[PDB]
């Protein structure tokens, strides 16, 4: 179906950055459609990442970046390769790394998205989908991370949980159909109440 | 005498000189007096009228400096321009403006 | 570019260090002579002036002789060097850095440097995204300070020089 | 006005050429007189399209072309031949040489022939503010879009 197809990870609300710099790592386990990125605590789950403007994310399986629509970024990965995703809410750019090397747009960009308005903040989130495994370290244990030293430690980026007990919270966007109320505000449905 | 004179290549090659004459002065005076006989029940010559108001006219579009000279005169236009609703064409108000 | 890819280590300590250090001493002379002539002002200093321009010039083609192929070299070794720390690899980022302060002091160097790029039509585009070319992936396009080789070499090295200082040397870092 | 407009000797040349129109000398111009100078040229227009043309100049609408109307349609035509290309003169005072850019030299010159002064330094810091290329010369395109140098 349209929906059993795409299974969005996105950390807890709790855990939103609205300041400082940011790292973590995605692996891709398989080579096929997986986003990873970062995205807006109302992030819609029945929405492809990057499609809309909730998400800042980057697609590996033909190397693009995702906001609002899709433009050429980067070059495909394969088996094994490490996504680094790194946001600067100090400077309002988002960086991505694939194996420890910065990747860059049909340009001298180094920076995949620019002039990011900060506002409610944002969240690690990725996308896998059909016949997908990947991996996300969000870095509790900075020892586990593969390329943080190599590309994000000197730079001052910091793991996404560097100082936390237990592991981060995620949730899933969950295929299975429920009722509820009609928004007030759908573009197409309306209810009177007569 | 006043299409003569806007015929004549000199009034408008020299607009300093015909300032140094006082001719907008002399047409102006002539004018007047014109407009002030009958200021309220007829103005005669209506021809006369707009042949000098027409002509001040053209005297203020040569140069800022005659129309800034014709600008000394700018109350003393409006004051007769009362009844310079009357006659049609160039009036008194018209070469103010 | 193409044949730095395959490099080895050994290059760098034999062949880099070496060239690069003849390229910050000469550096260093120049802008000597640049700091001579401004501390006696003279109508004969014109008479010079255009002589440390040349200087310059000609520094600056020995510069984008080299760079482009270091810049390449860094790449495919910044990582090992991060990994594990490397006294050659902290010694040329000195040298970069130096030749980096003489370059942002000096005024004559980056007029030399643009006018060196425009007239040349040097990319200066290519050069930092032929790799990206290489793994099958308007604005400043004559010139542009962000794209200048001598910038880009250094911030490409600037995570070796960060990496000699300990965390507990940011507060000096800010003071100096 | 008049003299900003037309000099002298355009008068001069204004009035032949009015006279050139009035054969008679009375001062005005009239249909007949008119037609009769377009037939030397070649054209032979009718009396319909002949008076249309005489009431698209004439002011006071007695039917006749005297020498001010004249005047005053000329001064049209000499200004607004130039209607946005004031730029182009503006450019030109900048580019001494003659190409397609402003150089610094360039720059130096109109702004030694100015009042105000530079000390050989602060004019990068508007060149390259109005370059956008970077090559260290200000072009045509780059002058009108933004104009600093
Ligand atoms: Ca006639
Ligand atoms: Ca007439
Ligand atoms: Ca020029
Ligand atoms: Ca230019």
């Amino acid at each position: 179906s349209r929906w059993d197809r795409v299974r969005i990870f996105r950390a807890e609300k709790s855990y939103t950055v609205q300041s400082g710099r940011w790292y973590f790592e995605f692996e891709a386990v398989t080579t096929g459609e997986m986003r990873v990125g970062w995205a807006r605590p109302e992030l819609r789950p029945d929405v492809e990442l990057g499609a809309d403007e909730l998400a800042y994310v980057f697609n590996g399986h033909r190397g693009q970046r995702w906001h609002l629509g899709s433009e050429p970024f980067g070059r495909p990965w394969q088996s094994g390769d490490v996504v680094g995703c790194m946001i600067d809410l100090t400077e309002n750019t988002i960086i991505f790394t694939l194996n420890g090397e910065v990747l860059m747009s049909d340009s001298g960009s180094e920076t995949a998205f620019r002039e990011i308005e900060i506002g409610d903040g944002f969240l690690p989130v990725c996308s896998l989908g059909p016949g997908q495994v990947g991996h996300l370290n969000l870095g509790q244990d900075v020892s586990s991370l593969r390329f943080f030293a190599i590309c994000g430690l000197q730079e001052g980026f910091e793991p996404f949980a560097i100082n936390m007990q237990r592991p981060v919270t995620t949730w899933f966007s969950k295929s299975l159909p429920q009722f509820e109320p009609v928004p007030p505000e759908h573009p197409h449905y309306e209810v009177a109440r007569m | 005498s006043i299409g003569n004179i806007m015929n004549n290549k000199v009034f408008y090659q020299h607009p300093n000189l015909m300032r140094a004459l006082g001719m907008h002065e002399t047409v102006m005076e002539v004018m007047v007096n014109v407009l002030g006989g009958g200021e309220t029940k007829e103005i005669r010559f209506p021809k006369m009228v707009t042949s000098c108001c027409r002509f001040l006219c053209y005297f203020c579009r040569i140069s800022r400096q005659n129309q800034r000279s014709m600008f000394d005169h700018l109350s003393y236009l409006l004051e007769n321009s009362g009844i310079g609703l009357g006659m049609q064409g160039s009036t008194p108000l018209d070469v103010a403006a | 570019q193409p044949i730095v890819s395959r490099a080895r280590p050994e290059l760098l300590h034999s062949h880099f260090i070496p060239t690069i250090g003849r390229l910050r001493k000469r550096a260093g002379k120049v802008v000597a002579e640049e700091e001579q002539l401004r501390l006696e002002a003279k109508a004969e200093a014109e008479e010079g002036e255009l002589l440390v321009r040349d200087e310059f010039s000609v520094l600056c083609r020995d510069l984008y002789a080299l760079y482009p192929l270091l810049i390449r070299y860094v790449d495919n070794n910044r990582a090992h060097w991060l990994t594990e720390p490397n006294a050659n690899a902290e010694e040329l980022f000195r040298m970069v850095g130096e030749i980096f302060i003489y370059w942002s002091k000096s005024h004559n160097f980056k007029r030399e440097e643009q006018n060196f790029v425009v007239q040349n039509e040097i990319n200066n585009m290519s050069f930092l995204t032929a790799d990206s070319k290489s793994k099958m992936a308007r604005r400043g396009d004559r010139y542009s300070v962000q794209t200048s080789l001598i910038v880009a070499t250094l911030k490409k090295m600037l995570p070796i020089g960060l990496n000699m200082c300990a965390p507990t040397d940011q507060d000096l870092i800010m003071l100096a | 006005h008049m003299a900003d407009q037309l000099t002298e000797e355009q008068i001069a040349e204004f009035k032949e050429a009015f006279s050139l129109f009035d054969k008679d000398g009375d001062g005005t111009i009239t249909t007949k007189e008119l037609g009769t100078v377009m037939r030397s040229l070649g054209q032979n227009p009718t009396e319909a399209e002949l008076q249309d043309m005489i009431n698209e100049v004439d002011a006071d609408g007695n039917g006749t072309i005297d020498f001010p109307e004249f005047l005053t349609m000329m001064a049209r035509k000499m200004k607004d031949t130039d209607s946005e290309e004031e730029i182009r003169e503006a450019f030109r005072v900048f580019d001494k040489d003659g190409n397609g850019y402003i150089s610094a030299a360039e720059l130096r010159h109109v702004m030694t022939n100015l009042g105000e002064k530079l000390t050989d330094e602060e004019v990068d810091e508007m060149i390259r503010e109005a370059d956008i290329d970077g090559d260290g010369q200000v072009n045509y395109e780059e002058f009108v879009q933004m104009m600093t140098a």
